[PDB]
């Protein structure tokens, strides 16, 4: 009865697997509420299975865990942590943790775990020794990632765009600053689907936080990389341990040597939940934000970095521009400076619909030499000393003609050479 | 063998186009009793307005597919039928060709395309001349029947309907509205 499947699976399915065997009327509870009966009357019979998730600990020494598509929301699925285990499998948040899991027995409520068989995808005896973050140093980013595929549709062509405008490599920090209808969402959609279908090895996640649920729900049938969501419906505490569970979790996968690309939704949200949610330290400074709030977010998106003795965290982050709220450029002022590399959008150029409405002057990257070659790199400023001169705008209508009858970059270069 | 492979796919692709019209006609006949009855519900109107859109998106879709194929299918029959023909033929044509084809493997890239223009403007006056001696053409023997059933030109219904031009943006909005579309009336 493993949750895997009884999750995975619509309610329809677990409604009629729980018919099936003589469950009380499934149609009044909650998703977690009847996976937690289900396989509560299931598990009775006396068999057991294995079981999968995500620990952390709260401030008692007793932990719980969750799930992935349970949207990392506590509840009846939620799994027993004993602190005897973190002291006999040196277990720490953010690790999946798979392994046998125990019925609830009379006077728990929640399900238990009976032993660990797979620690972040490893086993557990061998991960005992592990280096932990503190002592890592970082690294500029040299593995440069692809993003285009040479198919030649309009996504295609968005991703040729963002490719030529700045390079983009593995552990850098980058930001996208753009205001709303910028085409936020087909651009982080094109990034999200370009490296899933570029870099399978690399494992893909996407956290957003207070967006529409219909934006979040076409989300989860887009990406073949598992995302994980908050909409604006639940409070600022749930945002905020969210983006912190999620980004311990990440953190504990790259200390595995292994690379981990974030698409983050938004750096201004996250800095409004935590200033909500934080106590105020007294010192206030304009927009009401005070400054232990800013303070957490600071290192929320300093932890990418490229990792020396192997893999690399890579963020990229979208801000919010001049929507009219006072804070919003003082997180924008605030976390100016701190990133590898930014991209910036307007407004004038989506008014008349020139999709993408990057910027392509205002765009720019930090150490570009490292991180690429000296001869696309001259093939690089070549493209930006040609772009100078004439207007933003124009230039996106001249580059995107110019390059939708071309199948690649590569055979552009070619191409415009010779011009 | 690639020949009936391609006979079957353009048969199909006509066959689908088939579908595709009759299905559009049957939702504009529906859309038009519609309109005539004295129903005034507008979400109907809406929601067969979208029909008709889809419908006649995939009809154009189809038209060309069709054309497409249709190429694909007399581009393979001629290079076949130029194939063999040159096979039997070649010291024929190699021997009036002579005078501008002597040495071609030396022959550097320039003068090579050079050649290549003066034997092709050479038969091009030579076909000329003979469509100006105007004797009816017969399809060959080998492929007779295929070539019959395709026929030289499509229909003018799958050409006429090809007219409009659709940018890649409208075309996959209209790939998730039909998709979409399909899923609900399915259920
Ligand atoms: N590459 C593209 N291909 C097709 N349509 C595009 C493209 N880029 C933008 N659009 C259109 O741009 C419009 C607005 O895009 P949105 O993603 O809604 O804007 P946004 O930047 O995400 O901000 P929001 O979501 O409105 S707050 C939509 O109608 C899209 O169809
Ligand atoms: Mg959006």
């Amino acid at each position: 009865m493993n949750l895997t499947e009884l999750k995975n699976t619509p309610v329809s399915e677990l409604i009629t697997l729980g018919e099936n065997m003589g469950l009380e009327n499934l149609a009044r509870m909650r998703k977690q509420d009847i996976i937690f009966a289900i396989l509560k009357q299931h598990a009775k019979s006396g068999e057991d299975i294995f079981g999968d998730g995500v620990l952390e600990i709260l401030q008692d020494g007793f932990g719980f865990l969750r799930s992935a598509d349970s949207s990392y929301l506590a509840g009846p699925d939620d799994i027993y942590v004993s602190p005897s285990q973190i002291r006999r499998f040196n277990l720490r948040t953010g690790d999946t943790i798979s392994g046998k899991i125990r019925p609830p027995k009379e006077g728990e409520r929640y399900f238990a775990l009976l032993k660990v068989n797979e620690v972040n995808f490893d086993k557990p005896e061998n991960a005992r020794n592990k280096i932990l973050f503190e002592n890592l140093t970082p690294l500029h980013a040299n593995s440069r990632l692809r993003m285009e595929r040479g198919n030649g549709s309009t996504e295609d062509l968005t991703a040729r765009v963002l490719d030529l405008a700045s390079p983009i490599g593995r552990g850098q920090r980058g930001l996208i600053v753009a205001p709303p209808k910028a085409g936020k969402t087909m651009l982080l959609q094109n990034i999200a689907q370009s490296i899933a279908y570029n870099h399978p090895d690399c494992v893909l996640m996407v956290l957003l936080i207070d967006e529409r649920p219909e934006e979040v729900t076409e989300m989860q049938r887009l990406v073949k990389g598992e995302v994980v969501a908050s909409t604006f419906d639940e409070p600022a505490s749930r945002h905020v341990q969210v983006a912190e569970m999620v980004i311990e979790k990440a953190k504990r996968l790259v200390e595995h040597k292994k690379d981990v690309i974030i698409l983050l939704d938004s750096i201004t949200r996250l800095a409004r939940a935590y200033n909500t949610v934080v106590p105020a330290s007294g010192k206030v400074l304009t927009g009401g934000v005070d400054a232990n709030a800013l303070h957490r977010p600071k290192r929320f998106f300093g932890a990418a970095r490229n990792v020396e003795e192997g893999g690399s965290l890579t963020i990229i982050a979208t801000a919010l521009i001049d929507t009219g709220s006072k804070m919003d450029e003082v997180i924008y002022e605030e976390f100016k400076g701190t990133g590898n590399m930014e991209l910036h959008l307007s407004r004038k150029i989506a008014e008349k619909r020139v999709f993408p409405a990057i910027d392509y002057n205002r765009s720019g990257t930090r150490k570009e030499e490292l991180l690429t070659t000296q001869e696309e790199l001259q093939k690089m400023w070549i493209l930006r000393k040609i772009i100078h001169p004439m207007g933003e705008i124009d230039a996106m209508e001249f580059l995107i003609n110019k390059l939708a009858m071309t199948k690649t970059n590569d055979d552009f270069f070619e191409m415009m050479k010779r011009s | 063998t690639a020949l009936q492979q391609a006979f079957d796919t353009c048969q199909n692709n006509k066959a689908a186009w088939l579908q595709r019209k009759n299905e559009l006609a049957a939702a504009e006949q529906e859309y038009l009793r519609l309109l005539s009855g004295e129903g005034r519900n507008v979400s109907r109107l809406d929601e067969l307005r979208n029909i008709i859109e889809v419908r006649k998106w995939q009809v154009n879709q189809a038209a060309g597919r069709y054309i497409r194929s249709h190429e694909a299918v007399q581009h393979i029959s001629i290079r076949d039928r130029l194939n063999d023909f040159m096979q039997q033929h070649g010291t024929a044509l190699a021997a009036a060709l002579a005078p501008e084809l002597m040495g071609y493997s030396e022959l550097t890239a320039i003068a090579r395309n050079c050649a290549i223009q003066r034997a092709t403007d050479a038969l091009r006056e030579a076909l000329l001349s003979w469509l100006a001696k105007g004797e009816k053409i017969n399809y060959s023997a080998q492929d007779s029947d295929i070539l019959t059933t395709i026929g030289f030109r499509p229909d003018v219904a799958s050409v006429d309907d090809s007219r409009e031009k659709f940018t890649p943006a409208q075309n996959m909005i209209f790939s998730r509205k039909s998709a979409q579309l399909a899923s609900r009336q399915s259920v």
